[PDB]
């Protein structure tokens, strides 16, 4: 009846979820385990270029904390 | 004797204005009609799983003609011709001649399932219950020559069906 | 041969593709055209067996011939035949597309589709009930099965 | 991994279409007491594969003799827009971040017109010619409302940033906020992807095919893939817009659950709106757009602009 | 001619379904001649039997057998339903509805199984005949007809449900087609058609055939003679089918199906067998049929398409001389291209679809 | 709650074809995973089932045989492959089994049904069943 | 250089699928198969234009309602729209949106 609609349904929905768990996951990949920094303004990109020069390894995620201090 | 479709004027009151005002900008008796298709849907579909399930048929069905025997097992017909000069559409051919033995029995019955219009004559007017319209609906050919039937086809189709025509005939032989 | 193999396989699956997804086109001169909007009627509705009405001869793939063709339509069925792309089944339906049936004699009748286009099945009836018809279309289907277009082609 | 993240937005999303033919066929049957197909695998599931190929096999008809070039960029361009609209959308977090990506999917689709534009006219025929230039029509007149209905929605936003929907939306959904520029939007998309009501391009039951008669097998395939694309696009626009979802950020899944539960909703809403209602006529469809919704999204226009100003509720630039 | 979407002439082509049926009822005797009605308007079969049995047995001086008019009635009324079903759905198919098609014509495939119950034919039957009807009804018909028709209004109601209050709908039908009663009259409108533009006249009522004059209805009559007028009377047309149905199946009378005089009926099996009248008599008449006394007689009766009409002229042998076949269709269509002016394409398909048009009644 | 049921209902569905294998099978070959009583098997193997709960026209269903007159029937199935015993039951026609009620037994009747054998090499022909009507002149052996 | 890269990629891949579906299928061996009025109203698509020129000015506004002159700003919002309702108005009055 009527459920058997729902298995194409099922489908399609693994479909369009695949996508967005694939981005946020990739994004997570390469981004260090935190979110991609979002650069909407220069100042945003500003402060990742300084991180980028602050890691010392050229990736911006890298952080440096209290520890190089002193 | 008459009734009047239309023919009915809208109250003017502010509350009827106000509700048809509301059915215009609100869209109340689209979200009706999308309500009934809900209803639709939900409700059980009435498709029958063919071929595995089969529509209800009467007795008095229309089918495959077959050409009867007599419980003996000589053939019913006895080349009256009547059949060939009732039949709407000409498509009953009959040859006879004296046989062996005597009796008067069909050199030749061909009914060309191509002309004919499975009116149900013949079956009504042979005076023997020979051609009996049978029960089989689904005797579709892949060419035209394959339903030009034979008397041997026809015989052939009456000896396949006789079990459920006979119980067909019975079941109605009393209506005719 | 393991080359014979392979072009069974891609036979099959290109025949199965064909027979499950048969598109007939909508057209329907006389009565048979009510029994076969019976059967796409939810009873024996045909979109289950992949059976889909779609109204263009160059997107439909077989030209159901549901009625008596007169001398005046010929002319146009055969048309819309030769417009619809290939690989193109015709089936015939009633005895009056058959052979002519009630209106064999008539001098505007023509005495069966076969004398304008080549027919794959012929469905006897008068009109034939809805049941006869998807029988017949589930013999195409089953014809198109037992096609070999591939398994020749190898074979030259 | 960029081009990685680029397949797994597209394969998928061609896929979903794919199941999507299969889903509007069964309801569109089981709302018509019907079946949908089921003899083609599991409950149907096959039915997809067996038409694509089916299609594939066909016979390449062309007798378009007249721009073939045209005749071959159409499919090219409402494919290639099809996919390229899903990139900008956050789900939660979008393939590509555009400060704009609102009016990037605005122009996109209206670019996407050119495809029927010149499907139509390459083919040089009678209903593809006159379909087109109706199609022209349809798609222009309804953009106008898809953009204000768009800006008025937006002025809540305080940018055309679709990130920025998910935080605008965090309390409560959009719609409550301007469910008379929803239900307008809604319909607008209906017209925008050609559906019934507006199914007037194609039009089957008055023009034999609409732009379309002439293409057959993979371009015509690939028009059909579009078309759907175009659907669940749209519908998920509409889901971003008005329907928000929560969004953990740690566990993004759960939106993306909800999100694509939304936006299947809305394609099932389309679905169900093709089979209940008869199509508008050509003209009927333009005196609804011009002369009925365009006033209403005016003056809501003018309403969103002011309610902001004066409840101080002037969203945040960033 | 269409100048852009406006249709500025139009000229319809017929004959692509002429099928020369009055020149081949001319070869055929009256009892061969009756199947070709069935075939003439596919959509109402037993409405044009009953006007061929009417003209036969007007001409024959003999009269149907009280129970067999009850039958007649009934299956008359259940055609007109079938009728009415495929037309108004049809209708809303080529205007775009597409659903209520399926959603009516399960009840029209429960319609055709009556029929294959009573004639074994699901359409195209041979059920009523010049003298009567060929056999009586199967026990247990009645209470199935009744099982049915007890549920039909939910359906009907259904259908309004989606159509009748639609804007869209209403738009596309609302004043589209408008044909003046005094245009309607001349341009020889029948049924429905004359019944839009509001003038009152159904044959059911006025001159009565069988046995309508014993039954309760009420003619719909529209007032605005529009597509949608035409639409509400159709769909009050069939809830007052219904109501007949309910009063023929409370009344309908015990006795014989066919006129019992065998010199035009033909004996049933058992006497044709058992006695040498009924056998002489059913030979007769299945070879060279009943000889019709001579004359000419114009027969019409209220089709659920309009006015079925047919002129039948004897000349006192057993195949009738000439027989003229009045489908409403054929009026219809000609005023088509009056109704047509000032409107739209689609407008157009609308305006075939309110005439309803079976091209077999106007190709004969 | 009903959905419990109901899904218990379809477990009970998957045991009753004989388990997940068969499930599959009847899945797969008829489309239909219903269980119904078994009225009955014809000699060429189709069995037949009744389930009068459900709604008229799906009460009664057959499932075809996987082999029938030499020929592999697992997929392609037909109506023609119905005996006419069974044929009248499953129509409807009847609303006794053949079981229940059989056929009158008669020498002339066929013993094995034939499905229709269209495109096959048991195909029928048409052909005249009369004699030559016209016999011509046989000359004469002898050279004068 | 993601955007350009999406939209290589997009182009190319739909591009392929017209390659595969143009000329790919077209191999399957065959036969042979042989084989405007001025729309006046076409007004519409102009009037089209010059509102989707009101659209273009109108799109600044979600960054107008941060100015801190917001009396001129809502003042002078309200004047565009109310000259593209007057507009509509003008066009819809003297029969001018005679559509199709
Ligand atoms: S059913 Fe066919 S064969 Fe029999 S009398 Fe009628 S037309 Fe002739
Ligand atoms: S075969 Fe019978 S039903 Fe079919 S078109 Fe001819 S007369 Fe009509």
């Amino acid at each position: 009846m009527w459920f058997e609609i729902l298995p194409g349904i099922a489908v399609m929905a693994a479909c369009l979820f695949i996508p967005g768990m694939a981005t946020a996951h990739i994004h997570k990949f390469t981004n260090g385990g935190k979110e991609k920094r979002v650069a909407h303004f220069s100042y945003q990109w500003n402060l990742m270029e300084r991180d980028r020069c602050i890691s010392g390894v050229n990736r911006y995620h890298v952080t440096k904390g209290l520890e190089n201090i002193d | 004797t008459y009734k009047f479709v239309n023919m009915r004027e809208p109250s003017m009151d502010m509350k009827s204005v106000t509700d048809r005002a509301a059915q215009t900008l609100l869209w109340t008796e689209l979200v009706r009609g999308l309500g009934m298709t809900l209803s639709y849907l939900f409700r059980e579909p009435a498709t029958i799983n063919y071929p595995f399930e089969k529509g209800p048929l009467s007795p008095r069905f229309r089918g495959e003609h077959a050409l009867r025997r007599y419980p003996s097992g000589e053939e019913r017909c006895i080349a009256c011709k009547l059949c060939e000069a009732v039949c709407p559409a000409q498509a009953i051919t009959i040859e006879a001649e004296p046989r062996a033995d005597g009796s008067r029995r069909t050199t030749r019955y061909d009914i060309d399932m191509t002309k004919c219009i499975y009116c149900g004559f013949c079956q009504e007017a042979c005076p023997v219950d020979a051609i009996v319209e049978g029960p089989n609906f689904e005797f579709s050919t892949e060419t035209h020559e394959e339903l030009l039937y034979n008397k041997e086809k026809l015989l052939n189709n009456g000896d396949k069906w006789e079990a459920e025509i006979a119980a067909n005939i019975q079941a109605d032989y009393l209506y005719r | 041969s393991r080359g014979e193999y392979v072009v069974a396989k891609l036979d099959d699956l290109v025949n199965w593709a064909r027979r499950s997804s048969l598109w007939p086109m909508t057209f329907g001169l006389a009565c048979c055209a009510v029994e076969m909007m019976h059967m796409a009627a939810p009873r024996y509705d045909m979109d289950r067996f992949g059976v889909v009405f779609r109204a263009s001869p160059r997107q439909s793939d077989v030209m159901i011939v549901a009625g008596t063709l007169t001398n005046k339509m010929a002319p146009a069925l055969r048309k819309v035949y030769d417009q619809m792309p290939e690989p193109r089944y015709v089936v015939s339906m009633g005895s009056c597309a058959n052979g002519g049936g009630y209106y064999h004699y008539s001098y505007s009748v023509v005495r069966g589709c076969d004398r304008i286009v080549p027919v794959d099945i012929y469905v006897p009836g008068c009109p034939p009930t809805a049941e006869a018809l998807l029988y017949g279309i589930l013999q195409l289907q089953r014809k198109i099965k037992r096609e070999k277009r591939l398994r020749i082609w190898y074979r030259r | 991994m960029f081009m990685i993240n680029i397949l797994s937005l597209i394969i998928p999303i061609l896929l979903a279409v794919a199941f999507l033919t299969l889903v509007e066929r069964k309801v569109l049957g089981y709302m018509q007491l019907r079946k949908g197909p089921n003899v083609v695998g599991p409950y149907g599931l096959l039915q997809p594969i067996a038409d694509a190929l089916k299609l594939f096999t066909k016979e390449p008809l062309r007798p378009a003799t007249s721009s073939i070039s045209m005749f071959i960029i159409a499919p090219i361009l409402a494919l290639s827009l099809a996919l390229t609209m899903w990139v900008p959308l956050p789900m939660p977090y979008p393939l590509i971040n555009m400060n704009l990506g609102v009016l990037f999917m605005l122009a996109m689709s209206s670019l996407a017109v050119y495809s029927i534009l010149w499907s139509g006219w390459a083919s040089n025929s009678k209903y593809a010619l006159i379909g087109a230039l109706r199609a022209v029509a349809q798609t222009i007149s309804y953009e106008v409302t898809l953009a204000i209905i768009l800006l008025s929605v937006l002025l809540m936003n305080g940018s055309y940033t679709l990130s920025t929907l998910i935080t605008t939306q965090e309390h409560i959904w959009m719609i409550f906020t301007s469910w008379p520029l929803a239900m307008m939007w809604f319909i607008s998309t209906l017209a925008e992807t050609n559906r019934a009501p507006f199914d007037l391009t194609e039009g089957e039951s008055e023009l034999v095919s609409g732009f379309n008669v002439e293409y057959a097998a993979g371009p015509f395939a690939m028009f059909f893939m579009a078309e759907y694309a175009n659907i669940i696009m749209m519908n998920a626009f509409t889901a971003i817009l008005f329907l928000g979802a929560s969004h953990d950020p740690h566990t993004p899944e759960l939106y993306t659950i909800n999100f694509v539960l939304k936006t299947l909703a809305l394609t099932i809403t389309f679905l169900w709106i093709r089979a209940s209602y008869p199509r508008f006529r050509y003209d009927q469809l333009m005196h609804l757009l011009w002369k009925s919704f365009l006033p209403l999204t005016l003056a809501l226009c003018m309403w969103h602009i002011s309610l902001p100003i004066m409840t101080a509720s002037i969203p945040p630039q960033s | 001619e269409l100048s852009g979407e406006m249709v500025r002439k139009c000229d319809p082509h017929i004959g692509l379904l002429h099928r020369g049926t009055e020149k081949l009822i001319e070869y055929k005797t009256y009892l061969q001649a009756l199947p070709y009605f069935d075939r003439l308007d596919y959509v109402s079969m037993m409405c044009n039997e009953q006007a061929y049995s009417l003209a036969v047995e007007k001409l024959l001086n003999i009269q149907p057998p009280p129970r067999a008019q009850w039958i007649r009635v009934l299956f008359g009324e259940i055609t007109r339903l079938l009728n009415h079903i495929m037309a108004v759905t049809t209708h809303a198919l080529d205007i775009g509805a597409m659903t209520p098609f399926f959603w009516m014509f399960e009840e029209r495939e429960k319609m055709f199984e009556f029929y294959e119950r009573v004639s074994g034919a699901r359409m195209h039957a041979a059920y009523i005949r010049p003298g009567g009807v060929h056999q009586d009804l199967p026990l247990g018909l009645l209470d199935d007809i009744y099982e049915f028709s007890k549920n039909f209004s939910f359906r009907i109601d259904e259908l309004e449900e989606m159509l009748t209050n639609n804007r869209i709908w209403r738009n596309r039908t609302v004043d589209i087609g408008v044909v003046t009663a005094e245009d309607a009259l001349n341009y020889g409108f029948s049924g429905v058609m004359l019944r839009g533009s509001g003038i009152q006249w159904d044959l059911r009522k006025t001159q009565p055939y069988d046995v309508y004059d014993q039954v309760e209805f009420d003619v719909p009559i529209g007032s605005r003679g529009d597509c949608y007028d035409r639409y509400l009377c159709r769909v009050e047309e069939m809830r007052q089918s219904l109501r007949i149905i309910s009063q023929c199946l409370n009344k309908m009378p015990p006795g014989e199906i066919k006129v019992d005089d065998a010199k035009v009926s033909p004996p049933k099996r058992a006497e044709m067998k058992t006695s040498m009248e009924s056998l002489i008599h059913h030979f007769k008449l299945y070879t060279e049929g009943y000889q019709v006394p001579p004359g000419a007689t114009y027969t019409a009766i209220e089709a659920p398409k309009g006015e079925f009409g047919v002129y039948l002229v004897s000349d006192g042998s057993s195949r009738p001389y000439r027989c003229k076949i009045k489908a409403p269709g054929f009026a219809h269509l000609a005023g088509l291209d009056k109704m047509s002016k000032g409107h739209m394409l689609a407008d157009v398909v609308a305006i075939i679809g309110t005439q309803d048009i079976v091209f077999g009644e106007v190709d004969r | 709650m009903e959905l419990v049921q109901v899904l218990r209902r379809g477990l009970q569905q998957v045991s009753g074809h004989g388990g997940l294998r068969g499930y599959l099978r009847v899945l797969f070959r008829a489309n239909d995973v219903r269980v119904g009583t078994l009225v009955g098997e014809d000699k060429y193997g189709n069995k037949y089932y009744e389930d009068n709960k459900q709604f008229f026209g799906r009460h009664r269903w057959v499932i075809y045989t996987t082999e029938m007159n030499g020929r592999d029937t697992f997929w392609d199935v037909d109506g023609s492959m119905v005996p006419p015993e069974w044929h009248r039951w499953l129509h409807c026609m009847t609303d006794d089994p053949p079981t229940t009620k059989p056929p009158t037994a008669r020498k002339y009747i066929w013993t094995n049904h034939k499905f229709n054998v269209s495109g096959t090499p048991q195909q029928y022909v048409p052909y005249s069943t009369t004699r030559k009507k016209i016999q011509e002149w046989v000359p004469p052996s002898t050279p004068y | 250089m993601n955007i350009m890269l999406t939209l290589l990629t997009n182009v190319t891949l739909a591009s392929l699928l017209v390659l595969i579906a143009f000329w790919l299928p077209q191999l399957n061996a065959y036969s042979e198969k042989t084989s405007p009025f001025s729309m006046k109203f076409f007004l519409v698509a102009i009037t089209f234009l010059l509102f989707d020129l009101e659209i273009a000015l109108l799109l600044p506004l979600p960054w107008a309602s941060q100015t801190n002159n917001l009396k001129t700003m809502l003042t002078m919002a309200l004047f565009l729209l109310i000259l593209l309702a007057a507009s509509l108005a003008y066009e819809w009055t003297q029969k001018g949106l005679e559509w199709a």
